[PDB]
């Protein structure tokens, strides 16, 4: 289960990337 | 000094008979038929598939009702199928696993088998008990049994690998006559529609015609250049075709003592395993060693059709008495039917 | 009109019983090995167990050793039946030329069996029987193998050929020569579909049936590997 | 879990200050009144006061970004600066994230985007061929053979997986690449939305991964059990094999589904935390890899015996053959290489990335390799296809 | 009607040379592998030599290898076996035999008793 | 036993000589192609319609 590890890691990625993206809107708007 | 001169006699006679049959050979057959309209393209499809056997199917036979057919395989089974509904009726076991022939009685009451066991086992289907067992065990041959055909519910004629065909009597259990005269193994035989005389091909490129009443040989036809595998009469009883291993089929005539047509083609290089005529006799169906069986024209000697489908070698080829369907068993435990 | 449904039900029940019996005896037909046994003649095939069918069992494996000693000597027709057989056992009598040169006839018969159209997929077990009688065939000097074979004089025993403890180097040499003649025929033609398994018969039969079983297992394993496109 | 764990603090902090704005008014026009800065409330700093006030805790990771402050100035009768288009701008850049990581982020991403593109090609490419292989296999003369049916059912397990993992990322891509700027969008997406579809596609994807490994295991077992016995198999045991495959993964995937649904729920279950709860989906994998690698070495241990037994006329020509088969047989297990030792745990740095790349690549092109090796290079199917084309190209 | 005639032979001084000619008529001579089978008086039949369809594959029995030669001429439908350096124990009757299956590399014609496709033969003796 | 097998061959060929061969044309189309008026009932020459065909 390699593919599972990859998707887990990418899930962490799109999430944390969205966290900063969210915070950036909050900072502005 | 007898043998030396004895050969000459034969030789002399041979040349005389050669002359006679080639003298009366004015025309061919093609010529006398060039005028007929050819049958054209003929297409067939497998209508039913009978997947019940385990080992290769080596012989089958249609019943007189053109509805029930019996099949024999090397696994030791003799399955009686049903053409219309694809339902096995009796899967009777056999003692000898190496069965080489099977037959169906004209009245639908008995079936017969036979192989390397040198015994023509005859089975009764109308047992009051219900379950079908063997009734009479005929054992009078030394070589193997290659083909057997019923005349009626009382007497059966069998070919053998000991160069001797014989006529049996079920009630007594001994050979009535003995058709000695062949030099090689006898492969197949067919009965005339009037059941008064029959032909029998062998492994010496000769198809001797016998007379069951007199128990002697009347006409001997030579022409093939290798051992003969299967034969069958024309529907009128005045002719019969022979399929040999030289990749040629030949039709002969019982009143001209000479071959009339050669069904040879360049692409086919393998021998013929089985042959059978159609209802009207216009279509000759032969089974080849190249995994498929062709459909030749009995007068134009042109492939009017090819019936593929079988994976391994075909071994048996039966046409219904009414000509409605054609069945083809092979060495893949399958029985395709065609219309 | 209920006659149609009830007769159809009866026919279906009969067909179901036929299918059940066919499955039941197909389950046992696939597990029993068949073995054709043929030879030139006067070979001594009665010692295998010590009107022609016989069977035996080793290691919970069934065998059917089909003798054909009742037919004629024209084998070109009834041998086509033995194409689904697992292994054609071919026992040879290399010391039965005293009453003919049976070795050449056996070689020709083996070559015909090997190169047949329908026997391509059938492997052959080879048994160099009557091996003990080879020793007296050379000391007396009445008939010489070199007389009937010109390549025997220029023959050397193989380096990997293990000598039997207690055998004159000449017997071993002659027996390995004959083995190689059969093996040359064996490998000259196409051999990707079947293989030959030469053997030397001994005085006891407890090892012969084990050899046959081991060779049949090898044949089955090779067939299974060939089905998977390995070799 | 970061997303949902920051929604709360938006509200939590946004209310503590509302109580700090309460009990606080003092000067209103002389000195700036109590104001509210959207994302961040603080007691209003007076006219030009010392900026000793730090930027809010807010952001959870503030424990490493503490020692930096925020500068706010009450200018025109207590007013903050307006900007380019008059928007109030605050120079809170010193409280922001550390560029460094941001860079590394840019990095990993790229690499992960390349891996995605490179594994999506792989699946899709072998997803096509698998189908073409199933269609040709299940409609011909060999449509029902005991060895061939297992291959057809494995090609199904491969199609199921490829399809499973190509749809679980579709959701993922689509559930993060929506414009989440407008208050509504962000607030709602991080919350319960179509997490239903995602959740069930995740269970349905994990089932597929494990079923693929189980059908590789049963493929090995059938070959191992077909060589030990001397005779042919009297019973195909086909029922047994369709339960070691298809069925058994359930006995391992269902307890996972429940352990997530009950103990550890997260946005979409793709994100894997609690490594103990991932061992229940990895133990079958490790078992089906080890106990099939054992029979892989066992098969070669006798394949070398058969190649050296006879046919020794081509002395040392077995080399090519032994190799060709040894690279045709791994249709079952290869992972071993960067597996075992390297687990998800204790695998960091570039090693992890190399493992992921190697394994992903092999797992994405496995299906294509298997389909090519067992439905396009087999001599039986080649000869049959020829026959069925010859018979059509007759008249 | 197949017909194999074996001309030649007769009485020869041990060490002489005889050319046996086999005449065939009734089949396509080019399609069959043709063999020579001899039978000494006192024992059974034995295969001597053979030849392939085109004449490439040629084999001999070890007892007569090198001394005897075999050749076929497809255009004349004839088989030639030329004898050289005869020996006293070569007294036998020589049958020209053919194989039963065309375009096949294996066949079973060594059969002594009753094989159809074999000629009457020509019995040869060595001088005394 | 040369005479025993020689008499079998010489007798046979005596009986192979007395048979009267009725030409070849008289037994060509004159009977074989004459057995053609009943080719209309042959179910293979003229494919019968599926209605009254038992193997539809
Ligand atoms: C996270 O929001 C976005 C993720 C997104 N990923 C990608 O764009 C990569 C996914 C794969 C791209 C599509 C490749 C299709 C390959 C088809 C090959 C067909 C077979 C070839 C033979 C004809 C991102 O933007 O990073």
């Amino acid at each position: 289960h390699x593919q599972g590890t990859f998707t887990s890691d990418l899930s962490k990625q799109k999430e944390s990337k969205a966290a900063q993206d969210f915070i950036e809107w909050l900072k502005a708007g | 000094s007898e043998l030396d001169q004895l050969r000459q006699e034969a030789e002399q006679l041979k040349n005389q008979i050669r002359d006679a049959r080639k003298a009366c050979a004015d025309a061919t057959l093609s010529q006398i038929t060039n005028n007929i309209d050819p049958v054209g393209r003929i297409q067939m499809r497998t209508r039913r598939t009978l997947r019940g056997h385990l080992a290769k199917i080596y012989a089958m036979h249609w019943g007189t009702d053109s509805r029930l057919l019996v099949s024999a395989s090397q696994d030791g089974k003799l399955i009686i199928w049903d053409s219309y509904t694809t339902n096995k009726v009796h899967a009777i076991p056999l003692r000898s696993s190496w069965v080489m022939t099977c037959a169906y009685a004209p009245s639908g009451n008995y079936v017969a088998c036979g192989g390397l066991d040198n015994i023509c086992s005859i089975y009764n289907l109308k047992t009051r008990e219900g379950n079908v067992r063997v009734s009479r065990e005929l054992a009078g041959h030394t070589g193997y049994l290659s083909c057997c055909r019923f005349l009626d519910d009382n007497q059966i004629v069998t070919s053998s690998g000991d160069t001797t065909c014989a006529l049996w009597d079920i009630e007594t259990g001994q050979q009535t006559t003995t058709f000695t005269g062949h030099t090689g193994d006898v492969m197949s035989l067919s009965l005339a529609p009037d059941t008064r005389l029959f032909v029998s091909g062998a492994c010496d490129a000769s198809a001797k015609l016998w007379d069951v009443r007199e128990g002697m040989c009347r006409q001997t036809f030579t022409g093939h250049e290798s051992d003969i595998n299967a034969i069958c009469f024309f529907p009128n009883g005045n002719a019969f075709a022979t399929g040999s291993d030289d990749a040629t089929c030949r039709l002969f005539d019982l009143r001209a003592d000479q071959e009339l047509m050669t069904y040879s083609h360049d692409n086919i290089i393998c021998g013929i395993t089985s042959v059978s005529f159609s209802k009207s006799g216009r279509l000759l169906l032969a089974g080849y060693d190249d995994f498929n069986c062709n459909v030749w024209d009995a007068l134009k000697a042109d492939r009017a059709g090819v019936l593929a489908g079988h994976d391994n070698r075909v071994s048996c080829l039966g046409v219904t008495d009414d000509g409605m369907a054609v069945a083809t068993g092979s060495w893949d435990s399958f029985l395709k039917i065609w219309n | 009109t209920e006659d149609q449904r009830n007769e159809e039900k009866a026919q279906r029940e009969a067909n179901k019983k036929i299918e059940k019996q066919l499955q039941k005896d197909k389950q046992v037909y696939r597990a029993t090995h068949r073995l054709l046994l043929l030879g030139a003649g006067e070979s001594g095939k009665n010692t295998i167990v010590k009107i022609f069918e016989t069977k035996f069992q080793v290691d919970k494996v069934n065998f059917h050793m089909f003798d054909v000693g009742a037919q004629r000597d024209e084998r070109r027709k009834w041998i086509q039946c033995f194409n689904d057989v697992t292994a054609i056992i071919f026992v040879v009598a290399s010391s039965s030329y005293n009453m003919t040169n049976r070795l050449q006839a056996a070689l020709k018969l083996f070559d015909s069996i090997w190169n047949n159209k329908w026997l391509r997929d059938t492997s052959v077990i080879l048994f160099l029987n009557k091996q003990d009688l080879l020793a007296e065939k050379v000391l007396a000097g009445k008939s010489k193998i070199e007389d009937y074979f010109p390549e025997f004089a220029r023959y050397t025993t193989p380096e990997d050929a293990t000598p039997e403890p207690g055998e004159d180097p000449r017997v071993t040499r002659a027996k390995y020569f004959i083995r190689d003649e059969f093996l040359r025929i064996s490998t000259a033609s196409g051999d990707g579909r079947h293989y030959c398994y030469p053997h030397f018969t001994c005085a006891v039969d407890t090892e012969n049936i084990r050899r046959v079983f081991n060779d049949c297992r090898d044949i089955i394993q090779r067939m299974h590997l060939r089905q998977y496109e390995l070799l | 879990q970061v997303m949902d764990f920051l929604f709360e603090k938006w509200k939590l902090y946004g209310d503590q200050c509302h109580h700090n704005l309460s009990l606080l008014p003092p000067p209103t026009e002389l000195v700036c009144n109590r104001t509210f800065d959207k994302y961040s409330c603080w007691p209003d700093t007076p006219a030009n006061t010392t900026a000793n006030i730090s930027c809010p805790w807010y952001l959870p990771w503030h424990h490493k970004v503490q020692h930096r402050f925020v500068f706010k100035r009450c200018g025109p009768d207590g007013q903050w600066v307006r900007g380019p288009r008059g928007q109030p701008w605050r120079d809170a850049s010193q409280c922001q994230m550390d560029g460094e990581e941001i860079e590394v982020q840019k990095e990993v991403a790229k690499m992960y985007s390349s891996f995605q593109v490179m594994y999506t090609v792989g699946y899709s490419l072998s997803l096509g061929a698998l189908l073409l292989a199933l269609a040709i296999l299940g409609g011909l003369s060999k449509l029902h053979c005991t060895r061939n049916a297992i291959h057809a059912n494995l090609f199904a397990s491969f199609v199921l997986k490829a399809s499973s993992v190509l749809v679980i990322d579709g959701l993922l891509r689509t559930r993060y690449s929506q414009k989440i700027g407008d208050d509504l969008s962000v607030s709602t997406w991080l919350s319960d939305g179509a997490v239903a579809g995602c959740r069930v596609a995740a269970v349905f994807m994990q089932y597929g991964i494990v079923a693929n490994y189980c059908w590789l295991l049963v493929e090995g077992l059938y070959l191992h059990n077909l060589l030990g016995l001397a005779t042919l198999p009297e019973r195909s045991f086909f029922s047994l094999y369709l339960g070691i495959g298809w069925g058994a993964p359930m006995l391992f995937v269902v307890p996972w589904a429940v352990v997530k649904c009950l103990f550890e729920n997260v946005q979409c279950w793709t994100s894997n935390d609690n490594m103990g709860f991932w061992w229940i989906l990895r133990f079958p994998v490790f078992l089906a890899i080890l106990i099939n690698f054992f029979i892989f070495v066992r098969i070669v241990q006798l394949l070398v015996a058969k190649l050296r037994a006879r046919q020794m006329h081509h002395t040392d020509y077995k080399f090519r053959l032994a190799k060709s088969t040894l690279t045709l047989i791994p249709l079952l297990g290869v992972h071993e290489v960067v597996f075992a030792f390297v687990t998800d745990e204790h695998a960091q740095g570039t090693l992890r990335s190399a493992k992921l790349f190697f394994d992903l690549f092999l797992s994405s092109f496995q299906g294509l390799l298997v389909a090519v090796l067992y439905c396009f290079l087999n001599k039986e199917v080649q000869s049959e296809l020829r026959r069925r084309w010859h018979r059509w190209r007759l008249g | 009607q197949v017909q194999l005639q074996e001309s030649g032979g007769g009485l020869v001084q041990p060490g002489g040379s005889l050319r046996l000619s086999c005449a065939a008529s009734g089949f396509t001579f080019s399609n069959y592998k043709m063999n020579w089978v001899r039978q000494a008086p006192g024992k059974g039949l034995e295969w001597v030599s053979d030849i392939s369809q085109s004449g490439a594959s040629i084999s001999y029995t070890g007892s007569v290898k090198g001394r005897f030669t075999i050749s076929r001429d497809n255009a004349k439908n004839t088989l030639y076996l030329q004898m050289n350096s005869l020996k006293p124990e070569d007294t036998a009757v020589y049958y020209c035999a053919r194989c039963p299956a065309p375009f096949t590399r294996d066949c079973f014609d060594v059969t002594s008793t009753t094989y159809a496709y074999r000629g009457q033969g020509t019995q040869v003796t060595v001088s005394s | 036993a040369s005479i025993a097998q020689a008499r079998k061959l010489v007798e046979q060929l005596k009986m192979e000589a007395n048979i009267d061969r009725i030409k070849v044309s008289k037994a060509a189309a004159d009977l074989m192609a004459y057995c053609e008026a009943h080719a209309k009932e042959d179910p293979l020459l003229t494919p019968v319609p599926a209605s009254e065909n038992p193997f539809r």
